[PDB]
């Protein structure tokens, strides 16, 4: 009945030094039912990152849209967009719908380019925007999420340190969530290079 | 299951050095209808305690009758009755504790919350909180319906945790009382300007006042304001 | 009433010429002379405050204008014409760019946009 | 949850899930949802968690005092009888139980009763209960004989619970398994649905829709 | 959230917490809540939070365009007449509860306005969860002919009122100062009482404790030239 | 709210309480619910606040327009604009609005407009949930043609009573006097009109 | 309407679609073929409210009639199933709703890869080996799950399915009437006769 | 219409050890978006070596933990003064809250104390008397927010051994007191960050073959 | 209804209109609200009709038994057996009682039993639906020590207003006069207390 | 539970009854016998709601054997069906009433005569030559108004009741798993195992 927990799934970002992560679990389900093992919610448009999770038909319409007006945007600007001019497109994406929303917990990361400043966002449904510093937590199991990363996450963490403290902090939100899991994706994020790593994870 | 009729607002109280200080307005109200000005919410048991009562009068006025037969019955067969085994805070309150519970579990409640103030026998403050609930806890400051969202801020200012209290002297917790009585009739719609209060000091005991007054209040300011935006004139 | 010029006021002649823009043009020529230079850390716009009369406060005429905190305009030819210009581009740099991306569009996309505006009077009805 | 029974030429094979949520919320992952009634007899645990807790554990008291009083082993049909009874009583108000009350004796055999908070009272040979009893149901049909050996028997009700935990959301943590026989249940061990599962994986060659 | 305005001598003073919350649970520990709405006009929102920020910018946005055609600064009896229309319209739907100051060549102003499109004139006023402890400190020490120093003290414990007392407030206090004939200074964080304590152990795990399936390079580059 | 207006012999005065509130909560102690729409045309308003500014707005507007066309329109004029809104708007608004108006061909009028958008020309009006309990007062009390100072006790005191027993009104009572002589605001403090 | 699954083996892929039509209290027809072919090489099959289902399944083979005449050639399996999921995601914020799930297979012939798309009503597409709407899963996945090879030939998978409509026989309390099987390859779509 | 019930909030946590067992709790006690309390204890040392908490309604917390106390009390009278073991304790109290079905305690109960060999033990109870023995478990506002943390660093889940990639789990090597009230610590500080409901204080009862211990620490009060 | 009860020298006054209606039919135009539960003890009756007889019925038992055994009882100890009927079943009951009495001792008193079942003690009290607007009036008029036909006057002038503004309120006004004298009864017709 | 039926011919009564027990979702057995024995020439079939059929038709069953103890004799199905219709008649008006329907199939060795009763849940009686509850009479009550002869021989009224099951099977939408038959006649009651 409640659209945003029909589908189930989590997504987290956290910075680090010089860098950025995002991370999603690959569940999608009809309530009870597990359905697809393989639905990534973890999207790219340029070098900026959004994560999409809540109902999954909203999921992939905005991941549509959020393309469709990215290239449009990179086509008259003749450059590709930046996080925080991201943020805000997506702000006022979901804003222009507010009174029949789309029911998704979007979460943007990426690194600015000319800057070299490691950024992420989270928004609710309606467009307001949560710029952390530190970490941004989103999804069935975000309760979760947020005690996870609470207690792991320290500053200014090495690439490869990062990555292990993001997927900890994953994994076990997940495992106490019935509607997240049946896999794992982590992405690690540098100014001109981007690692994806699947992890494994227990499949009930 | 019942609805409140005459309601009394705020009960509001907090500890001190040497004991413990309760306030309430006199009114007793019929929904917006400011029906009944003289009413007295706070209930002395014996000279060591002093009840507050807020909600429902009607069960206000039981819950007093209930408190007259406990003296009473306390008295019987007992010879140290104005001695050693005279009533106490802690018996009064875990007495009426009892009552509001079980009234709550035969869904029947005593349409109420109240406050208990006092003075032990070796000298030590009481103060607690029970409601229609059966809901009990303690603080160095408490206080009942609006009292709770606007004089518990400011008696915190004063006492903002057990090591406060022995420094903190009666002149000044009157007077951080008396304040939020008046904070309380700018701001409480249901509150009045006549109210009681009571001081039980392990020294000097019950001192009960009534008839007491909101004064110094500041209403000058409002002469320069005018419309609800654009207005001048 | 109603606007019943529903079709183009603008049209192709045998020699395929525009005739309204090249007339349009002819009129920015009899206009007052206004230059722009761009250097290495900035650029600059000028031009003459031709008052029309001694008594006139040419002050409060303004043939440099402010687009947006990054952007200024300037003109030559008709007054009123690039008075109504700069309300139309100050208002679609927040419409069709700020309240978007929150924040101000570039230079070459505004004047895109004002572009835009003047070449619909060229081809509308 | 996922909780399951079958009879068999080795007499009752039991297989439940560990699995506890409040809503979305993993309570726990190791929850006990065999009911050990007494020496041997069995009871799972689906519904209410506590009404089958505590009224099992009281028909554990009613089948100590039978026994005492009439100085044989009560059946099944007695003991799964006294709590279909019992429950019958308090129909309406609000007691939420589906369970499996299994034994083995000399007179029955190894038995199996359905038992129900709205009163139904079912005996059978296979039973499967739990929101991921759909999926269990599906493993159990189409590799189920009477002739299976202990050994694959066993297999088949941990596969069968594999099988729910895996699809259905609501079950999973670990598997525990149970084996009675005329002389008294067998524990045979707790098995992480986690690890259990690339074991099955890779050993059988199934699930090849998941990549480990 | 607890949002407090006061007036003073020569200007006005706004002021906020920085939390903000779904439910019981803390989105944002640091989040800003005193919008500008033009350079010397400056509000506080509480609700719905998106409500607040879109409403503001919209405003805004009407409020630079106006300060452009009409060659004048922009007023603060501007700013609440567009607010209330807009939110009068939409009959209470779009949740925005403001609080708005600023200074203008008319002088320095403080209103409030409600979901609805109600508003209000005041020396000092409060909005949120926490406005019923904010207004007791406001109500206990407020006087006439504040100076600027002692309008910032009173509005930034009115908001600490808010931050301990009220379970909707906590963190940090923001405060924007509006004097006339002067640039408004918004003072980010002026307060910083709720610091978290070093944490009994570090978390940071050895590298290769988590499994991993498949590792690969994602292209972020545009189609490469040859 | 307690609300009035009442006629007299150089004109009519418009009094009322200050208090709003938001349930037990007053969310404004200092309230101004006296407002003016023209210069000599003012009203007092209860009900939804949001929906009597809009109102109260819209009507200020119209009577502007009025003005720079036809010149100073009538206080029925005023009442009829207020009517319309009122009365055309009825499912959607929340308004009880009195009217009171200084011509000098008409002299002091007052005329009231309930819930439904109905018209009322009266000597004297009262409304808000304090008018409740000064029927009774007001009625036995109200003479036509007063003087100022006899007006001004009127409505002090009545509305003095309508604040000791509504807990929906509260604060001080302000007062508009409108006559020939000009516009003149006057206000009652708590220490004065308690003690009556 | 109830059951239809699906199931993608190595160079085809075979849908199963119940034959029942109930309305309320008696069966009116147990021959009904829940399926329409979109193009030469795709197939949709689906369920859902009465009268929805076939209007929605009726208009999408319509649309990609449509394009297959205008471009004159065939939209590969991938980008029908997109254009069927667009409609139905805008669909779910109408005034009145398509109340229809659906089941795409189809065999993309530039590819050479058979591929099996899910959609459900709210405009939820996954691509999978094998799928199924409504209560049909709940059955039968587990078998799927335990026998499902990604190099099956079409008769392993037509067994296979066999076993799943046994499994529904016996546990599902409705009587579906069997089901119409169809097979979608590089030569087209052919009708299993006998099932 | 009347509600007989109320939320208190307060967040608990039991741990057991090898050889004691701790049972946390937040001094917090609250009604909506109001603080009642800045410390109102929460756990309860019920005799026999048995600490307990009966978090939600603290209404009906404080009567069962009031209840159970009495049964204490009587079960040495009626038994010679024998101890109350831990496990007997536990089906004690499903026998009271299941007393009251069908018109519930609203309280999540915990008890913590030494089993009968003298390992660690601790005992979780849902509202009608389901229960457990468990290693670990948080009850109340933040126990979403503090049982996956536990998970990992007390069980050491989805951690494993580096070299091995994902062949070697990370053994479970046993936790002194000390090292499980840094844990504790540690979840209720966080706890405290995001959860409006939890601050204060933190007051943590350990119990050990010599007996009940009691250590407090400050909270953040917003 | 309209209900009140007024000590002053001499004793107490108790007051009523004759109104009862079943929604707008007036069922009962000359009804007498003063009802008799001892010989100089009488009580205002307002709300459920069948209720406050019930209970008015009940007191007159429990009083009379009471003089049989103890002698005539105080005003205040009526007081007592009407509020523990009213709060005992105060959720099955609708009735909001004034009781008033005269003794030697004591001389006259006023007490008054609102809806919930609580008692308070007054120099006087007004009740019913139509008291609501006369609280101002009442307020204002009201002296203690008053003559037996100053109380008269205030009484009627008081219940008069609140005819004149409630609809459920009308007819006669009755009264009641208990002193040391005796048992008075009054009556006063629409024709006398209309042109008020 | 779902369909039961009853035929009284010449010299028997048949009682057909089905084999499923439905627990929402999954179909939990397909051999349950919806029957009891009351006496050795009485029997009784039921419907209803679940746990209270078996539960009164046990009851039923015990008070029956009970009198048949203590009176060594054996009540006529006339007696038998007026104790079970005034149980239910009181059960109707109780705090929690049996949602229990039942058939009466017996044979009365006094009159040489077999009897067929039909009682609902609210104690409703009729004697019936043929009779069913719940849905079960609106697909097979045309077929026995037509055929139905006073006269049938045993063998006559199976093959009737096969035709009476078929029409059940076509345009039902559940799946009751066949039925179990039982006749009743002098010998007393005996199941036809092949049905
Ligand atoms: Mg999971
Ligand atoms: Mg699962
Ligand atoms: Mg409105
Ligand atoms: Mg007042
Ligand atoms: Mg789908
Ligand atoms: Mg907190």
């Amino acid at each position: 009945s409640d659209p945003s927990s029909i589908n189930g799934g989590i997504v987290v970002a956290m910075t680090g030094k010089d860098c950025v992560a995002i991370a999603c679990d690959l569940r999608l389900g009809s309530q009870s039912l597990g359905v697809s093992n393989k639905f990534e919610k973890i999207f790219h448009y340029g070098h900026v990152f959004l994560g999409i999770t809540g109902l999954a038909t909203d999921v992939t319409t905005l991941n549509e849209m959020f393309r469709y007006k990215t290239n449009l945007y990179k086509l008259k600007e003749e450059r590709a967009i930046e996080p925080e001019t991201f943020t805000q497109l997506v702000s006022s994406s979901l804003y222009e719908r507010r009174f029949g929303p789309y029911f998704v917990g979007p979460v943007v990361a990426g690194i600015n380019s000319k800057s070299g400043k490691p950024f992420i966002a989270g928004f609710d449904l309606i467009g307001c925007i949560d710029e952390a510093k530190d970490f941004i937590v989103s999804g069935t199991a975000s309760d979760q999420l947020f005690g996870m990363c609470e207690s792991l996450y320290e500053p200014n963490l090495e690439p490869e340190d990062l990555f292990e403290t993001i997927s900890q902090a994953l994994l076990n939100a997940a495992d106490r969530d019935a509607l997240s899991g049946w896999g794992a994706v982590v992405y690690i994020i540098k100014k001109d290079e981007v690692v994806k790593r699947y992890l494994k994870m227990r499949q009930d | 299951t019942q609805q409140p009729i005459v309601t009394g607002t705020s009960v509001i109280s907090m500890k001190y050095d040497n004991g413990v200080i309760i306030a309430a307005d006199n009114l007793g109200s019929y929904g917006s209808l400011l029906r009944f000005n003289g009413v007295e919410r706070l209930i002395p048991v014996g000279d060591n305690t002093v009840v507050g009562i807020s909600g429902d009068i009607s069960d206000m006025q039981h819950i007093e009758r209930l408190l007259k037969d406990l003296v009473t019955e306390n008295a019987y067969d007992n010879p140290l009755a104005d001695a050693e085994e005279a009533l106490e805070p802690s018996y009064i309150f875990e007495y009426l504790a009892t009552v509001m519970y079980q009234r709550r579990s035969k869904m029947n409640p005593l349409w109420n919350a109240i406050i208990v103030a006092g003075v032990q026998s070796n000298g030590d403050q009481f103060l607690r909180y029970v409601n229609l609930l059966g809901v009990t806890y303690s603080s160095p400051t408490l206080a009942t319906g609006f009292g709770a969202h606007m004089a518990n801020p400011l008696l915190r200012k004063v006492v903002d945790r057990e090591s406060d209290i022995p420094k903190t002297t009666v002149q000044v917790a009157e007077e951080a009382i008396v304040n939020a009585m008046r904070v309380l009739y700018y701001r409480d719609a249901r509150s009045s300007r006549n109210f009681s209060l009571a001081i039980i000091d392990k020294n000097t005991g019950l001192t009960f006042k009534k008839n007491l007054q909101v004064e110094n209040m500041k209403w000058d300011f409002a002469k320069d304001i005018k419309g609800y935006g654009t207005q001048k004139i | 009433m109603t606007d019943r010029y529903s079709f183009s006021l603008t049209t192709f002649s045998p020699s395929g010429k525009l005739g309204q823009i090249d007339y349009a043009l002819t009129a920015v020529k009899q206009g007052v002379t206004s230059l722009g230079i761009k250097a290495t850390n900035g650029v600059v716009i000028a031009t003459e405050k031709k008052s029309s009369s001694p008594l006139a406060m040419s002050e409060t005429l303004s043939k440099v204008s402010l687009l947006t905190p990054d952007i200024g305009a300037v003109y030559s030819g008709m007054g009123p014409d690039y008075r109504v210009l700069v309300d139309k581009s100050r208002k679609v740099a927040h419409t069709s760019y700020k309240r978007i991306y929150g924040e101000y569009p570039p230079t070459k996309l505004l004047v895109s946009e004002v572009a835009k505006i003047m070449q619909e009077a060229t081809q509308s009805g | 949850t996922t909780t399951l029974a079958f009879r068999f030429q080795g007499g009752i094979i039991v297989a439940v899930d560990s699995r506890a949520t409040a809503g979305n919320w993993v309570a726990s992952q190791t929850v006990k949802k065999v009911i050990e009634i007494n020496p041997f007899l069995l009871g799972t645990m689906a519904g209410g968690t506590a009404d089958c807790q505590f009224w099992e554990t009281w028909l554990g008291s009613q089948c100590r005092l039978h026994e005492l009083r009439e100085k044989e082993r009560i059946s099944v049909a007695a003991a799964s009888k006294i709590l279909s009874n019992l429950v019958y009583q308090y129909k309406g108000a609000g007691l939420s139980m589906g369970t499996m009350i299994c034994g083995y004796t000399r007179k029955e055999g190894p038995t199996i009763y359905y038992v129900d908070s709205d009163g139904t009272r079912l005996k059978g040979d296979i039973f499967c209960v739990g929101s991921g009893q759909t999926f269990a149901y599906g493993v159990l049909d189409s590799n189920y004989k009477w002739d299976l050996s202990v050994e694959d028997a066993l297999y088949l009700g941990k596969r069968s619970i594999l099988a729910a935990a895996h699809r259905d959301a609501y079950s999973g943590g670990s598997v525990n398994l149970y084996h009675v026989t005329e002389d008294g249940w067998i524990y045979h061990g707790n098995h992480d649905v986690g690890e259990l599962f690339w074991k099955v994986k890779e050993e059988e060659g199934s699930f090849n829709n998941v990549i480990g | 959230t607890t949002i407090v305005g006061v007036k003073f001598n020569n200007g006005v003073v706004i002021a906020a917490d920085t939390r903000s919350t779904q439910g019981p649970i803390v989105a944002d520990k640091n989040c800003a809540k005193l919008h500008r709405i033009s350079p010397k006009i400056w509000c506080a929102g509480a609700g719905t939070a998106a409500d607040t920020e879109a409403v503001t910018q919209l405003i805004g946005s009407n409020i630079e365009l106006h300060s452009l055609y009409t060659s004048r600064e922009p007023r603060v009896v501007s700013a609440l007449q567009m607010l209330k229309q807009h939110l009068f319209k939409y009959q209470g739907h779009i949740g925005a509860y403001l609080i708005v100051a600023g200074v203008d060549p008319t002088g320095s102003h403080l209103f409030s306005i409600h979901a609805h499109g109600s508003t209000d004139v005041g020396y000092y006023l409060s909005l949120g969860s926490g406005s019923l402890a904010a207004m007791a400190v406001l109500e206990s020490h407020w006087k006439q002919d504040l100076t600027k120093e002692e309008a910032i003290k009173l509005a930034s414990d009115a908001i600490q009122a808010g931050i301990w007392n009220d379970l909707g407030s906590g963190s940090n206090v923001d405060v924007c100062v509006m004097e006339i004939g002067k640039d408004a200074e918004y003072l980010r964080n002026y307060l910083t009482p709720n610091v978290r304590e070093e944490k009994q152990k570090s978390y940071k795990f050895p590298r290769g404790t988590t499994a991993v399936l498949k590792e690969s390079i994602v292209n972020i580059c545009d189609i490469q030239e040859e | 709210t307690s609300i009035m207006a009442v006629t007299f012999k150089d004109g009519v005065i418009l009094g009322a309480d200050s208090r709003t509130t938001t349930g037990a909560y007053i969310a404004n102690r200092v309230t101004d619910k006296l407002t003016r729409v023209h210069d000599k045309i003012w009203c007092c308003r209860s009900g939804s606040a949001a929906d009597t500014q809009a109102i109260a707005d819209i009507v200020q507007y119209h009577l502007e327009l009025y003005t720079s066309q036809y010149g100073t329109p009538s206080t029925e004029t005023a009442a009829s604009v207020f009517k319309e809104l009122c009365y055309e708007n009825k499912d959607n608004l929340t308004a009880g609005i009195i009217v009171a108006g200084y011509d000098d061909k008409n002299k002091g009028e007052v005329y009231t407009i309930p819930l439904g958008g109905s018209v009322h020309k009266l000597p004297y009006a009262i409304a808000g949930s304090g008018s409740t309990f000064i029927y009774g007062y007001c009625d036995k009390n109200f003479r036509e043609n007063m003087s100022k100072e006899e007006t001004v006790d009127f409505i002090k005191h009545s509305l003095s009573q309508a604040i000791k027993w509504d807990g929906s009104s509260g604060g001080v009572i302000r007062m508009v006097v409108l006559t020939a002589a000009g516009v003149e605001r006057l206000i009652f403090y708590p220490d004065e009109y308690e003690q009556l | 309407m109830d059951i239809i699954l699906g199931i993608r083996v190595q160079d085809s892929v075979i849908l199963a679609s119940s034959k029942a039509v109930t309305r309320g209290i008696s069966v009116l027809k147990d021959s009904d073929d829940k399926t329409r072919q979109l193009s030469p090489h795709t197939l949709m099959s689906f369920a859902g409210e009465a009268g929805d289902t076939v209007q929605f399944a009726e208009y999408i083979q319509a649309n990609i009639q449509l394009y297959s005449i205008r471009e004159d050639y065939e939209l590969s399996p991938q980008a029908v199933s997109s254009f069927v999921r667009q409609e139905l995601a805008k669909s779910i914020r109408s005034r009145r709703p398509y109340q229809v799930n659906v089941l795409i297979g189809g065999y993309d012939k530039k590819k050479n890869k058979p591929e099996l798309y899910q959609i459900d009503y709210l405009g939820t597409k996954v691509e999978l080996p094998y799928g199924a709407h409504g209560y049909s899963g709940f059955y039968t996945f587990s078998l799927l799950d335990h026998h499902y090879r990604p190099d099956m030939t079409t008769e392993e998978g037509l067994d296979l399915l066999k076993l799943c409509v046994q499994e529904l026989e016996k546990r599902m309390p409705m009587d579906f009437k069997g089901v119409i099987v169809k097979i979608v390859d590089k030569d087209g779509i052919r009708q299993v006769d006998d099932f | 219409q009347f509600n007989p019930y109320g939320d208190n909030g307060g967040t608990i946590l039991g741990i057991a050890g090898e050889d004691f067992a701790v049972l946390a709790g937040d001094t917090r006690n609250i009604t909506d978006y109001s603080i009642n309390s800045r410390y109102e204890p929460k756990v309860f040392d019920c005799g026999d070596n048995i600490v307990m908490s009966a978090n939600g309604f603290a209404a009906d917390g404080d009567a069962l933990v009031k209840r159970f106390k009495n049964s204490v009390k009587w079960y040495h009278f009626d038994h010679n003064d024998k101890k109350l073991s831990i496990n007997s304790a536990a089906r004690n109290i499903q026998h009271l809250l299941y007393g009251k079905r069908f018109f519930p305690y609203y309280v999540h109960t915990i008890i913590a104390g030494l089993d009968e060999d003298g390992k660690g033990a601790v005992y979780s109870f849902d509202p009608v008397g389901s229960y457990e023995r468990e290693q670990c478990r948080a009850g109340g506002a933040a126990a979403s927010l503090i049982m996956p943390f536990l998970d990992n660093q007390v069980n050491f889940k989805n951690q494993y051994e580096p070299g091995t990639n994902g062949k070697v789990k990370k053994p479970l090597k046993y936790l002194s007191v000390e090292e499980v009230i840094k844990l504790v610590r540690d979840s209720f500080t966080s706890a405290t960050e995001r959860h409006i409901q939890v601050g204060d204080g933190l007051e943590i009862l350990i119990v050990t073959k010599d007996g009940v211990r009691k250590e407090f620490y400050e909270l953040k009060r917003d």
